[PDB]
């Protein structure tokens, strides 16, 4: 039934061009106004543009700064998005959503506009997955590896771990010496810096007892550069 | 943007109630507030329109009101599966959409937990690679909703500070990590730098000294 799927999505240059399109189906495509939603990552919804059904009307954030066109095919069922100068602060998802609509009545009779086409409704009553979308251009490189010291402040428990920063692209494996240590271990989502490189940091919490008297060791391993490394932290 | 708390928390069948704060150029302007759910990586989802109206077939649980600048949504008799975050989005006298930052919405499934918080000093290797970092990392806390504060010395510090999305454990718990990059310089300037997690209304502050 009424669906709408994101589609052009991948990792692109900063400076290049992209252009999005998304698929609809089972409603009539030509009757109802398109929006197109973004979201970085971990971030809130964002309003990108607006067309008119016969797309003869467009509407645009004051904030794109005109870096972004909207056009439709309407014999295709299809909607696009156009970039240009991408920048990294343009990574986000990317959302199809109609506007909803139909007619309006007063007392029991109901009117349209010329051509019987939907007045405007005022909220996206349908939404597909959107696509995703990454500006990087560094190409792969291997990840620095940083000890994260027991602070000074603890008998208790302790905490220490590895600060993994520097890479491209994703994903890092992290393992504590060589696996054998599971329990307590954290291994936190990767950041995308403004650098354009990965960030991470995996952790591991312990017996404050256990300081010098047992090695810690994160074994960090970035398949894509083929790199694999191994740091001991310590007090 | 419009104005949403960060999170709300409450318990099953309890009633609850997230602001929306705007401007008389569109909350206020216009009746066309709508209100989305976006659960967990998934797409968002209406569940009001024109300040009060339901959708067909959405639940009779989900109430919205407005007043001035400022619109509201009621979720009466809270059930887990309203889990997720809500937006608001207005309708502007510039004939623009505009959204509310969202609001994590917690319905608790399992005993409150305070975070477990540890902050990092930029190691000595990265120091000498002319570089610094401040690792603030925090586990063990439900609900899955916390606010990420720092400090340089009294003085509050926004830029160059990254917090990652809350993820679950193996213990089904929430972690989070925040770092803050710094310059040599800066680090060695200031007297010390503050963490400040809130979680629940109370927050725990831990604190590196460059010293
Ligand atoms: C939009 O949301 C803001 C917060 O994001 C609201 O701020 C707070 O609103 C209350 C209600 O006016 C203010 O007074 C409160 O009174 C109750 C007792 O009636 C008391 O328990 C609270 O401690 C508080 O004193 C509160 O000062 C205010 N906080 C502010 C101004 O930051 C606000 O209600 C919303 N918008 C507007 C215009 O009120």
């Amino acid at each position: 039934q009424e669906q709408l799927v994101e589609s052009g999505g991948g990792v692109v240059q900063p400076g290049g061009s992209l252009r999005l399109s998304c698929l609809a189906s089972g409603f009539t495509f030509h009757k109802y106004g398109m929006h197109w939603v973004r979201q970085a990552p971990g971030k809130g919804l964002e309003w990108v543009a607006l067309i008119s059904d016969d797309g003869m009307r467009k509407y645009h954030s004051d904030s794109m700064w005109g870096r972004v066109t909207i056009s439709r095919d309407n014999s295709k069922n299809t909607l696009y998005l156009q970039f240009s100068s991408l920048k990294v602060e343009d990574t986000a998802m990317f959302f199809c959503a109609r506007e909803a609509g139909g007619p309006i009545w007063h007392d029991d009779v109901k009117y349209y506009d010329f051509n019987d086409g939907y007045y405007n409704y005022h909220y996206m009553d349908v939404w597909g997955k959107g696509t995703t979308v990454t500006v990087s251009s560094a190409s792969t490189k291997g990840p620095s590896v940083f000890p994260l010291a027991p602070s000074s402040k603890s008998g208790g428990t302790a905490a220490l771990g590895c600060l993994v920063k520097d890479y491209f692209p994703e994903p890092v494996t992290v393992s504590w010496n060589s696996g054998a240590l599971t329990s307590g271990v954290h291994t936190f989502p990767a950041v995308l810096q403004s650098s354009g490189l990965y960030s991470l940091s995996s952790v591991v919490t312990v017996p404050s007892s256990s300081l010098g008297t047992q090695t810690y060791i994160c074994n960090v391993n970035h398949k894509p550069s083929n790199t694999k490394v191994d740091k001991r932290v310590e007090p | 943007a419009l104005t949403q708390p960060a999170s709300v928390s409450g318990s099953p069948g309890q009633t609850i109630t997230i602001s929306c704060n705007g401007t008389s150029s569109d909350v206020g302007g216009f009746d066309s507030v709508s209100w989305y759910q976006q659960s967990p990586g998934k797409a968002p989802k209406v569940m009001v329109f024109d300040v009060s109206h339901r959708p067909s077939g959405i639940s009779n649980r989900f109430s919205g009101s407005k007043s001035g600048n400022t619109a509201s949504l009621t979720i009466s008799g809270l059930h887990i599966e309203d889990e997720g975050d809500y937006f608001c989005s207005s309708l502007t006298d510039r004939s623009h959409r505009i959204f509310g930052g969202g609001t994590k919405v917690t319905v608790l499934g399992q005993p409150k937990a305070a975070p477990s918080v540890t902050l990092f000093p930029p190691s000595s290797e990265e120091l000498q690679a002319n570089k610094a970092t401040l690792v603030c990392l925090i586990s063990d806390f439900y609900p899955g909703a916390v606010t990420v504060a720092w400090k340089a010395d009294s003085s509050p510090v926004k830029a160059g500070v990254e917090t990652t999305t809350p993820s679950k454990q193996s213990n089904n718990k929430y972690a989070a990590s925040s770092y803050l990059s710094l310059t040599p310089e800066q680090w060695k300037s200031h007297k010390s730098y503050s963490c400040q997690v809130t979680h629940e209304g109370s927050t725990v502050e831990k604190t590196v000294a460059p010293t």
